[PDB]
């Protein structure tokens, strides 16, 4: 993976140059937004369970999916579903706090579309669940940090779709 | 990694 | 998956090493080696897909999952 | 033995707040001085009752009838009405018996003088006196004190003072609403761990969903003609 | 596609009839009645003729705190109102990076 | 008596100011809705006795034990019936006073004040009078704005006795 | 406390300018809706006690644990206070319906009501269920074509539903 | 809760003084009449269910339209009968609490306070509950001073609902 | 504010059931102890001023810091307040002795007394020393066999010691 | 509420000793300055309204957005409140000038004034600008040699400047 | 503390206005009588120990049972005598504080307020302290206007304890 800092050292390194004023402006940008990211990751760390509960309650419950015939009908599949949501929340927090979505490229979105199209997981409903996590999470962390979290949830949704 | 080999660069 | 998600890699390696299988095959004094399993399903072919792959030859997963089995 | 000295705080109670023509937000000024016929007396009796007690309670059981009849015939002033009214057992069972001694002073000031307390240091001195001498001489002080005699006089029912500042409508929380009969501080010492907030009731029917821009319902505005 | 087509619940539905507003209210300005606002009020264009002033009078400043009366009249001061802004989410609540002692 | 003009004057008195344009507009509004109220007062006064006897008989049909029960409070005797159409008569006349005055002053003064002790101490159930007023509200036979007037004050009495 | 007109004027004075022609045209529209507004408030006040009573019966029929022992409304006294709170919230919805702006209702009814229901131990969520019931019943009476001239009333019903959603919003 | 011990204590509190001989005599009087009160509480507790069903059936025999009337307030359904024995059960239990306490505290607090707004707002006539309490007073079957206890508190409830 | 009987009744209403025969037998026992209860309260009120004064002298004899300038009991005023507080706590122990339950004493005396002694700066631990002195003196008078017939009162003395231990518990 | 003498006496009672000869000599010095103190207070009260009005004109001349639309000083009303606030700041500085101790001014004027100007939204820093103006004007009148015999008053002027710096300290 | 300056300030505060010429004249009068007051404070401070021991011995000669009586309240022990000269020391020190302040504020606050409950609850007869203050008034040895100062405040303490 890489954060914003590593990305700056990648560009400056791969040019062979040292750190010029542009790269220092990018690191100043990240170091200004750092505290906000920290407290956002603190809040999400606090209320993960309630994010997944409220987002499943908004997006998936009392529908064809949890009715019989639906993908989430058995208790095994319900638990696997909310497990999957937890991964999306956790790695979206890592992606927020790194400031670079390369983590989502390496450890989440790789082979996931082939996996869900293998098993039979509906992609539509997954995306709507992730967007429900985006609205609930933005409600917890506020406007600015909700924009940051939203970008990474939208990154995963753009990955599966 | 911090040093990565892109064909672009 | 549940082992990996629930705790991490440390539990996962402890369950691979401390399994019945690893103790039966290798015991205490044998380094693990490439083997060609015969009996269940696609084990022979899938290990042939694995060990014919070098390091970093593709990011694409050899065995993502198995097919849709009817029932539960 | 005299009362503790408590430093004064600043609030909306103490400024001229000059208005040549009274706003629309001043209190009704129920007063025995402009002379009430029967109804205009009934309003004073109920407006007293709301202020001393609350929006709730009242009803049938608590209401004190004989102080209404004596008041109508001019036997007691409105001040005395509020006095022997605060002393009534109905009020003692519904407010005094539940409250901690340092909170009750917090109610009484706010209903009798119409101002928030300056600081805790106020509350404590007053709190010591009621326990030492009872609820009686405590109310004797507040009513006989110059603050009360000046602002309300003998003939007028006490109300929140300068609740809203000029144009702004934020106001301050009304006292009935702001400090009800029970309190959290009392519940902590006679309670247990308390599960404070019930989760919002959840139903399969959403009954909450916002209407989108696309929906037909918004365009309900005109009949077939005009 | 936010609308619940893929995961389907019979109960969630468009507001086809005036009856049953009961089940929801609009949350944004775009979701609204034709002459209305997100809250129940008549739309006002909010543009008028500013009182002209003398050239000796100093001109108007754009970045002043909005008058306190204006915020309360829209209603945003109350916590229940949707648009409310929490005081904890202010940029003033942060340690500023430019300060030397921090 | 709580009348529109006098609530305007009492409001300006508690403000201590002259009559400003606000409450003058208030008395204007009373002077326009007064026409419909006066029509309604004319025709309730015109059909008074018919409405009272009809209203009483509505109470007897809705609660038949009232006729059957032997007691002083229940209309078994001729005396009980007399008191019954007496009381219904009270409510109908107070509605006409409120239509004439144009606010709820007369009913709030002459009638509503102190009613709980009467209906309590003489064991009068208010459901009876609710049934009577619903009959009067159904067959007063006004139409249009006058009907909105009479329904307004009748419904006010029902909300008090509710 | 402001009405719609006070609100328009107060904003225009906070900017300190005259009103435009467009604003005054919009106010002509508000007046033209004003008769219908008075009509809806007449329907709500004219049947208010049956709204409170019916919605209370439905409340205690849905959840039975507000009237049982240990329930907040179990005592006769506390039941009387319960029906009072429903009557008060209906009263301020009537006020804010006539005013056109919810400054009255935000000012007096719902200011620190949440922390009061904390301090009492009353479940605020159940109060939101009660306010939902009065919203449904009173909208159902507001749409009633009875004794009243014909027209369209959808915008005003939507306004009224907005007010009840403020009530149920701030009690929770 | 209005109990004699606590009236003594509240009186001496409002006087700010120690417990004098007067209120000690008061608590003595409570401690003597207590014995007959506790016997009456034992036997009302023993015959509770019989008194509730007998009282309810007395209400239905005195007012038969209660069964006949189609409505929510009237005991036509099984639900209304369940609420009926529910309410009569409340009155009997509060009488036993007043017998145990030795004053009218539990009835004045849990029951009496705010009752007219309940019997008003739900259209409950008090005459029904008066008939129930008169049946309970007729067939509770106590004797002697215990009977004077139960008749005292039951008659108190009748005077409140009168 | 509750006595023993109000405590049993309030619990039995919170469950919403009538009382058993076992409960009423226990209440017969409380009444049979009731004369001894009145006797103890008569002894306490009959010698209360000497209790407060003597326990105060022993207090100022043990620690003399309070009497010295800058002590909390140094001013004439503050000495009068000190004797006040001792008299009040003894008054509510007299009340809770007659009631049989410590609901009066927990309600009025010891509810936020600790944070009061914080806000004044008076050491609450010294107040606990004072209440220990009133406990020792008043139990020593409660066990006195003087002008009163002979019997057993150990349970009631244990009860009284429980009340003073609530007081010294909650002032610290 | 204390003067200089009450402050010295209250300290001497908190230690609980007699006053020394050095203290009483210092008090003789304070009395000998007392005539000059009364002279300064006479000058301040004798020209107070021109102080408030002129410092207000200088305030609105420096920053015009107190009086600008959207400003705190926009309405006849709010302008009257601003002028009144300055008088009080000036009134309590007159009190604390006579007392010699700033106990009155810390007690009544500047106790929670900051959080009040938070709760209103009035910028307290602008109030500090106003109080700086009253300090400069009132010291400029206090140093005036007009109908008053000659001498030295630098310590008393420094004292007065200390009081205005308390005011501008605590409004921000 | 009731000091002349602060009575002026509190009076003008309760009137809500500036300090007018009246109370400035008041503070002037304090600033003039201050000189004799400070002389009196200096010489009471100078002869303090002598006045305390002489005053105590005056109390023992006037009331000899104080030494004879076995008690904690009576000065029979050495402890009792130490408390005796302690308390007379308190009165003399409060008089010197009042001389310095220029009004009766320190005695009214630190000493006089709440004194009846002390002299009651510890059974201290006030006549003892009266005798002590009369001895201090006899032999303080001041002369002229300073003597009128000290006799004023000493006599005030005697009138309070009278
Ligand atoms: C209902 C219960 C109840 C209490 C328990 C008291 C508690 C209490 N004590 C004081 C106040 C006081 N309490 C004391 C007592 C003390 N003196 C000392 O030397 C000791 C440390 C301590 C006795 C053991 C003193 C001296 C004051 C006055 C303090 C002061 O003014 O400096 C006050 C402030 C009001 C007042 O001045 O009276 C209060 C609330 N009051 C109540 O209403
Ligand atoms: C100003 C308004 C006003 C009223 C509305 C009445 C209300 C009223 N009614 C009665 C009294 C009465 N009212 C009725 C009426 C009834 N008979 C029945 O069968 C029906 C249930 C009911 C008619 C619908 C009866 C029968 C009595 C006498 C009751 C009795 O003595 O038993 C009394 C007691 C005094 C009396 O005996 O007259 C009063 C105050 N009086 C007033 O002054
Ligand atoms: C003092 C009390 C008082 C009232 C109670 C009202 C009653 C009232 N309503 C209207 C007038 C009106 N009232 C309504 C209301 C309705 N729209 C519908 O869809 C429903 C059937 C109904 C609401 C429940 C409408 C639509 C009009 C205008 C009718 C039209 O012009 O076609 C008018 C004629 C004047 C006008 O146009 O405003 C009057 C007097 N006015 C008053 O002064
Ligand atoms: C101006 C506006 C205004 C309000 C909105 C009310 C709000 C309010 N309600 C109560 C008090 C109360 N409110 C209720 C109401 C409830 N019963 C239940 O079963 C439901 C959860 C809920 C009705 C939906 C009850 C039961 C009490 C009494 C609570 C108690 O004493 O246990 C109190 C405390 C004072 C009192 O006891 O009356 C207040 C301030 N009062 C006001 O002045
Ligand atoms: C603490 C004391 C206490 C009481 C005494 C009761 C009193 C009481 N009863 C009802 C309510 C009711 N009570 C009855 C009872 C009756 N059915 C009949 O046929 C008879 C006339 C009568 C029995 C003798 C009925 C039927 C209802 C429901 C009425 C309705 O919904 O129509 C209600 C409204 C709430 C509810 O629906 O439960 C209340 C407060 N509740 C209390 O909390
Ligand atoms: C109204 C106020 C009031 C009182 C204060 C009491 C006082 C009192 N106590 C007893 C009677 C008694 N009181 C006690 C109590 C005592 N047991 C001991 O070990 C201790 C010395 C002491 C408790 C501290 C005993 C034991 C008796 C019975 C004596 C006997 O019969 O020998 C009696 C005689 C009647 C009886 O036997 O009950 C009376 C009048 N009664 C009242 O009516
Ligand atoms: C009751 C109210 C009251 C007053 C207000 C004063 C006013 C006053 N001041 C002085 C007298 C004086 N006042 C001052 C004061 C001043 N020194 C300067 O540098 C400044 C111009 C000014 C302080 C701001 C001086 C210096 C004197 C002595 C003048 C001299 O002797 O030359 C005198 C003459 C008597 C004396 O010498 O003390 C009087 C009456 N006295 C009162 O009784
Ligand atoms: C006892 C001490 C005491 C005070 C110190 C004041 C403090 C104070 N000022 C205001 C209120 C006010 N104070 C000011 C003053 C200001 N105008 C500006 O341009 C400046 C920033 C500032 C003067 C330097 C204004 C303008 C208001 C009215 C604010 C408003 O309504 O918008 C209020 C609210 C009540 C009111 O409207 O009057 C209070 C408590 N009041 C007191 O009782
Ligand atoms: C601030 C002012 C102030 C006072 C004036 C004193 C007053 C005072 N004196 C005593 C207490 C006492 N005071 C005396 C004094 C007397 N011995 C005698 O022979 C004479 C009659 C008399 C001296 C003339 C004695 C002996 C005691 C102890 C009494 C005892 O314990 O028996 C006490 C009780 C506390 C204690 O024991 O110290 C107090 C409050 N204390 C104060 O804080
Ligand atoms: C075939 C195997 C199987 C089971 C059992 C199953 C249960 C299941 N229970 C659910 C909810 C629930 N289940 C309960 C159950 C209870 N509440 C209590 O207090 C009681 C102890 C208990 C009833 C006895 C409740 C309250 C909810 C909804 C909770 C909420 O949404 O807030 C949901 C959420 C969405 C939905 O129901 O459609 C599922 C999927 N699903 C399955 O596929
Ligand atoms: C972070 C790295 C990572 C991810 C993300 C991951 C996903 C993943 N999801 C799986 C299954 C599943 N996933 C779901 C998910 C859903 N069902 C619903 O209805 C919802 C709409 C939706 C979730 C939002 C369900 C029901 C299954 C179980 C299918 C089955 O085996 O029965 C499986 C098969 C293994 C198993 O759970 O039994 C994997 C491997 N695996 C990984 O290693």
């Amino acid at each position: 993976m890489q954060d914003a800092i590593t990305a700056v050292i990648n560009t400056a390194d791969v040019q062979g140059k040292y750190l010029d004023d542009n790269s220092l402006d990018k690191l100043r940008g990240y170091f200004e937004t750092g505290e906000l990211r920290v407290r956002a990751a603190a809040t999400i760390a606090a209320n993960a369970a309630t994010i997944i509960k409220e987002s499943v309650a908004k997006a998936l419950l009392y529908s064809d999916i949890t009715r019989p015939g639906g993908n989430m009908y058995t208790t095994r599949r319900y638990a696997a579903c909310i497990r999957d949501l937890d991964y999306y929340l956790r790695y979206a927090t890592y992606g927020m706090l790194a400031g670079d979505p390369s983590i989502l490229d390496e450890r989440v979105l790789n082979g996931l579309k082939e996996t869900y199209n293998s098993l039979g997981v509906p992609i539509g409903a997954t995306v709507q669940a992730i967007q429900a996590m985006k609205e609930v999470t933005a409600s917890l962390v506020g406007t600015n940090a909700g924009q940051e979290m939203a970008v990474y949830f939208d990154y995963i949704c753009s990955g599966l779709s | 990694g911090y040093g990565a080999y892109s064909y672009i660069t | 998956n549940q082992i990996l998600a629930s705790q991490g890699q440390v539990s996962f390696i402890k369950t691979l090493v401390n399994s019945i299988e690893y103790t039966a095959l290798f015991g205490k004094n044998i380094v693990p080696y490439h083997r060609f399993p015969t009996l269940p399903a696609a084990n022979f072919p899938n290990t042939q897909k694995l060990y014919n792959s070098l390091l970093k030859q593709s990011t694409q997963i050899i065995v993502p999952s198995f097919g849709n089995s009817v029932g539960n | 033995i005299p009362v503790l000295n408590y430093s004064l705080s600043t609030q909306n109670q103490r400024v001229y707040s000059f208005e040549y023509l009274p706003n629309e937000e001043q209190p009704k000024c129920y007063t025995t001085d402009n002379l009430p016929a029967a109804i205009e007396m009934d309003q004073i009796i109920w407006a007293a009752y709301r202020q001393i007690f609350s929006e709730h309670q009242l009803l049938s059981s608590t209401r004190q009838p004989f102080l209404e009849s004596q008041l109508r015939f001019n036997q007691i002033t409105v001040k005395d009405f509020i006095k022997g009214l605060i002393l009534s057992d109905a009020f003692r069972y519904l407010n005094y018996d539940v409250n901690n001694n340092y909170r009750f002073v917090e109610m009484c000031i706010q209903r009798i003088l119409g101002r928030e307390i300056y600081n805790h240091r106020e509350k404590l001195a007053f709190a010591v006196i009621i326990g030492s001498q009872g609820l009686e001489a405590f109310i004797d002080l507040l009513i006989n004190s110059e603050e009360y005699e000046d602002n309300f006089g003998d003939n007028m029912i006490p109300y929140q003072r300068r609740r809203i500042i000029a144009q702004r409508s934020k106001g301050e929380i009304p006292f009935n609403l702001k400090t009800p009969r029970l309190g959290k501080d009392f519940l902590y010492k006679q309670g247990m761990p308390q599960l404070l907030w019930a989760g919002p009731v959840h139903r399969f029917r959403p009954q909450e969903q916002s209407p989108k821009a696309g929906d037909p319902a918004l365009f309900l505005s005109m009949v077939q003609d005009l | 596609d936010k609308t619940k087509g893929h995961v389907n619940q019979y109960y969630v539905d468009k507001f086809r009839i005036a009856s049953d507003w009961t089940k929801g209210t609009p949350k944004t300005q775009a979701d609204a009645v034709l002459g209305r606002t997100f809250k129940g009020a008549v739309l006002v264009p909010t543009e008028g003729i500013p009182q002209e002033f003398d050239p000796a009078i100093a001109p108007r400043d754009n970045t002043v705190d909005p008058d306190p009366r204006i915020a309360e009249s829209e209603g945003e001061v109350y916590p229940w109102d949707i648009n409310y802004f929490d005081p904890q989410f202010l940029p003033s609540a942060y340690s500023d990076v430019n300060d030397p002692e921090t | 008596m709580k009348t529109p003009i006098t609530e305007a004057i009492a409001s300006a008195d508690s403000q201590g100011r002259f009559l400003s344009n606000a409450e003058l507009q208030s008395i204007t509004g009373r002077y326009q809705r007064a026409s419909a109220s006066l029509e309604a007062a004319k025709q309730l006064t015109g059909n008074a006795s018919r409405l009272i006897t009809g209203a009483a008989q509505a109470v007897y049909t809705k609660f038949p034990f009232v006729t059957q029960m032997p007691g002083p409070t229940y209309a078994s005797n001729a005396i009980g019936k007399a008191k019954c159409a007496r009381d219904i008569g009270y409510y109908l006349r107070m509605t006409t006073y409120c239509l004439v005055v144009g606010a709820t002053g007369p009913m709030d003064e002459y009638l509503v004040a102190g009613l709980e002790e009467i209906n309590r101490s003489f064991e009068l159930s208010p459901s009876w009078y609710i049934a009577a007023l619903e009959n009067i509200k159904n067959d007063h036979g006004l139409s249009g704005q006058a009907a909105n007037e009479a329904n307004t004050y009748l419904d006010y009495a029902i909300n008090v006795l509710s | 406390m402001l009405d719609a007109f006070a609100k328009v004027v107060a904003q225009a004075d906070a900017r300190g300018e005259f009103l435009s022609n467009k604003q005054l045209n919009s106010l002509e529209t508000m007046i033209g809706e004003g008769n219908k507004r008075l009509d809806i408030v007449n329907k709500i006040n004219s049947n208010a006690s049956t709204i409170v009573t019916n919605s209370a019966r439905a409340l205690f029929a849905e959840q039975p644990q507000l009237i049982q022992p240990g329930g907040n409304a179990y005592t006769s006294r506390r039941m009387a206070a319960c029906l009072r709170d429903m009557e008060i919230v209906l009263r301020y919805v009537s006020y804010a319906m006539t005013a056109g702006d919810s400054s009255v209702l935000d000012d007096r009814c719902l200011n620190g009501l949440r922390e009061t229901y904390q301090a009492l131990g009353t479940p605020g969520t159940s109060v939101a269920v009660a306010i939902q019931k009065m919203k449904e019943a009173s909208i159902a009476l507001a749409n009633d074509l009875n004794g009243v001239p014909l027209g369209d009333c959808s915008s005003l019903n939507s306004e009224l539903a907005v007010y009840f959603d403020r009530a149920a919003a701030a009690v929770v």
